[PDB]
This record gives C-alpha cells, structure tokens and sequence, in this order.
C-alpha cells in the first residue's frame, strides 16, 4: 500500500481534508490505507470510509448509466453503426467501477466484518457490503449475475436480522440499510411489492419511536423517513 | 432514481 | 503513451463520450493521445482539448484554493499546530496541478504551437499558453516566479497581437484571450488598471462591430461580451 | 473569482 508509510492518524486527517476539497479518490485512498493499518474503525471513521467510496462510486455509476444509454440508443433499429467505441469506453467505466466494488467489498473481509461485534458496526459494514453487491450486480449480465444478486441479497438480510434485534426502529443505521434493501428489492430483485411492503412497515414503525428521541435525533431520523416516503410516493 | 443512503 | 494503439478517430469518438459522461480526467487522455498521432487538430477538436484540461485543472484549482485557505488559518496566531499534515496535502494537490499544466504546456511545445499558421488555431493555442502559465502563477512561489509570470504575459501578448491583426474585434477567441489577459492583469500581474482598461475596450470595440453578425454569431460575441461586463462590475 | 473561459 502507497499509505503504508504513513500515520494513522494523518491518513484520517487527510481523509477529512481531502473531504472539504471534494477529493472524494483521495479521501478513499487515505481511508483504505486507515483500514489497511488493522485498526478496528470509530464511528467517525466508519462514516469517512463510506462517505468516500459512495462519491467515487456514484460518479462511476451515473458515468456508466450515461454510457450504456448511448450504446442501447446504438442497439436500435436504425442506427447508424459507429464502431465498437461506445462499447470499449462503456466497458472501460464498468470495468473501473466494478474495481472500486471489489475494493471495498476486500477491505470488508480483510478484516473489518469479522472483528466488528457491536451493532451499529456490524449492521454499518453488512450494509455496505449489501451496497457494494448491489452496485456489482446493477452491471452484471454473466454466469454469476445471480450470485452477486444474492450475494447482496444475503449481505442486506444479516443486516436486517441484527438490525431488528438490537437497534430502535429510529436507528439511523437501520433506517438506512432498510432504504437500500427496499431498493435492492424494487431495483434489482424484480421485487416492487417486497420494496413497498419493507419501506412502508420501517416508515412506519420509526413513527411510532420518534416519541422517544431527542430534538437532534429525531431530525436524524426523520432525514431518513422521508426518503422512505419519497420512495413510496415514486413508486405507487 | 430512488433515494439511497 | 497507453493511446498509442488506439486510431485516432477513435480517441476523439471517446472523448466527446468521456464529456457527455463529465469523465473529464479520461477525455483529457483521450485528446492528448489525438494530439500525440501528430497531425494538426480541427476548430472541433481543439475545443475539446481545451474543454477537457480546463474542467481537469478547474477542480485541482478549486482544490488547492480550499487546502491553501485552511492553511493560511492555521498558521494565524491563536491557531492549534496540528502538524504537517495540511501543507503536505496540499502540496500534493499542489504538484498534480502543475503536472497537469506542464502535460498541456508540453503538448503546445511539442508540436501544436509550431504548426498552428491559421490565426484562428495559432491564437487558440497561444491563449493556452498563457492559461496555463497562469495557472502555474496561481501556485508559484519560488525562484521563477517572475519567469512563469513572464511566460503567462509572453504567450497572451503574442496571441493580443495576432488576433487584433487579424480576427475581427467580436470574435470569439478574441475576445476570450482579451478576458482571460485582463484576468492575468487583474490577479496575477497587479495591474487592475491594465486589466480594467482592456476590458472595457475589448467590450466597446465588439459592440461596435456586432451590426455586421447573422443571429448565431451575435449570440456567441455577446456571451463574452457579458463577462467581460461582469468583470468591469466586479472590478468597479 | 473573477471570470476566464
Ligand atoms: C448507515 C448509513 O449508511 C447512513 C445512514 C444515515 C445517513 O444520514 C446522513 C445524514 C446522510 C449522515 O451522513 N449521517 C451521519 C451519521 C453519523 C455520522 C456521520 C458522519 C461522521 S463523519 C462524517 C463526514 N462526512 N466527515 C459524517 C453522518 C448516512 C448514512
Ligand atoms: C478560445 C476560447 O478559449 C473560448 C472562447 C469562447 C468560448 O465560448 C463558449 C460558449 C464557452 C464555447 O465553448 N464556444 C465554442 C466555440 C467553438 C467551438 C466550440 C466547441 C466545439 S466542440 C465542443 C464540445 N464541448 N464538445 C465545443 C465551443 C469558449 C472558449
């Protein structure tokens, strides 16, 4: 690792810089080489990490969603052929996302899942690596699409199942990873009524705790609700 | 798209 | 270079996929191998060499502008040493910048500048130029300082001369190279008068001339034309 | 900032 020689403590600190900079590659590497020092993460650090691959990862996605429109427009009855460019470049993008998936999917199991015991880091990493599935599988078209699907399928639900027993329905961890899961359902697993069931029933089960919260916990946890609703007005 | 987090 | 095995049709295909996909970094690339096959570049694809290193060095600017201000901060009386930690990043944000700059002033070196006869493709190129010796003035601290800052001046008063010989005053590279030279009165060289006056007669000039364009052409001056304004009100 | 294009 290119951070190898570096402090841990200045890799975090760089992270945050590389943050206000929007340098959202670099923030990445300097969190990757955070994780690589062996080190369980804070709650802090745990947020940078995630923070950074979701900005490298979502501009790889709207690149790649950009592209493969373009080369199903070329696809089209009528169209003139322009040449095996549209493909290369749409192929090139895929295959740099599905890196950056890899990527942090490795650092997950080298070693981050199996030495977090407390919940709000366990369910935070099992999320990601659902979200890191989930992006693998919004590219997949081969023999194995099926496992990544379930793979992500697989990463959500142990999720969900500690999220449940061990955190409020308010949880913004929870409410977080049921959002995606309810995606992952609509989107990915051809499972529209599974995503309305699941984002209704966290919508409404959150209701109900906010009673319990503080000012500045509710405004979390009502953040995430109304993205729960914003789906649930899109998709009926 | 959907909102995700 | 890694595009030498790509056509070149085939580089500037993907380099207006690479722009529709805003993967500046990756059009950049891909017209530095179109300009590396050695032929002379079209009007079309020299403003997308131009428009892939400016959105490239754009944000490596608007980087080093943030870490340079948390920097100058913490070195304010009253301010907690936190270590090296910020120079040193930006420092390294500071040296992929000029690499940048230094690739683009290269390709110009070698060979764009010296084949450009036409006024059109020689002032381009020559605004370049000056560009980005601007840009490496914007970060330049040391020794040749006044060197690059001469540079920056050199190349825009050679493309001032041509294009007022030969382009007329509402032209669009004209009055771009007139922007950009008062911008480097204004902010580089100290001379807000110098910056100030060949603002305001670039922008009379063109509006004298505008009678003479067809709709399009009176949209495209009249662009320019309003930042020029925009300066003056900035500057005024 | 000024503006340059
Ligand atoms: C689990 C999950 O996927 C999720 C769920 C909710 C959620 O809500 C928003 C508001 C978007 C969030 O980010 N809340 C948040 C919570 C706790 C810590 C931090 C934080 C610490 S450091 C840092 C930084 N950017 N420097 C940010 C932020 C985000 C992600
Ligand atoms: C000289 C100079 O620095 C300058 C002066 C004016 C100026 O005005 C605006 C409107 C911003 C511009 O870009 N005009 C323009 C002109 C001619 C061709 C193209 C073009 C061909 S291809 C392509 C692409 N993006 N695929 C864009 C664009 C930009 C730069």
């Amino acid at each position: 690792g290119a951070m190898g020689s570096m402090e841990r403590a200045s890799l975090i600190q760089k992270a945050k810089l590389a943050e206000q900079a929007e340098r959202y590659e670099d923030m990445a590497a300097f969190m990757k080489g955070a994780v690589e020092k062996g080190e369980e993460l804070s709650c802090e650090e745990r947020n940078l990490l995630s923070v950074a691959y979701k900005n490298v990862v979502g501009g790889q996605r709207a690149a790649w969603r950009v592209l493969s429109s373009i080369e199903q427009k070329s696809n089209e009855e009528g169209s003139e052929e322009k040449g095996p460019e549209v493909r290369e470049y749409r192929e090139k993008v895929e295959t740099e996302l599905q890196g950056v998936c890899d990527t942090v999917l490795g650092l997950l199991d080298s070693h981050l899942i199996k030495e977090a015991g407390d919940a709000e880091s366990r369910v935070f990493y099992l999320k990601m690596k659902g979200d890191y599935y989930r992006y693998l599988a919004e590219v997949a078209t081969g023999d194995d699409k099926k496992r990544i699907i379930d793979s992500a399928r697989s990463a959500y639900q142990e999720a969900m199942d500690i999220s449940k027993k061990e955190m409020p329905p308010t949880n913004p961890i929870r409410l977080g990873l049921a959002l995606n899961f309810s995606v992952f359902h609509y989107e990915i697993a051809n499972s529209p009524e599974e995503a309305i069931s699941l984002a209704k029933t966290t919508f409404d089960e959150a209701m109900a705790d906010l009673h319990t919260l503080s000012e500045d916990s509710y405004k979390d946890s009502t953040l995430i609700m109304q993205l729960l609703r914003d789906n649930l007005t899109l998709w009926t | 798209f959907p909102a995700t987090v």
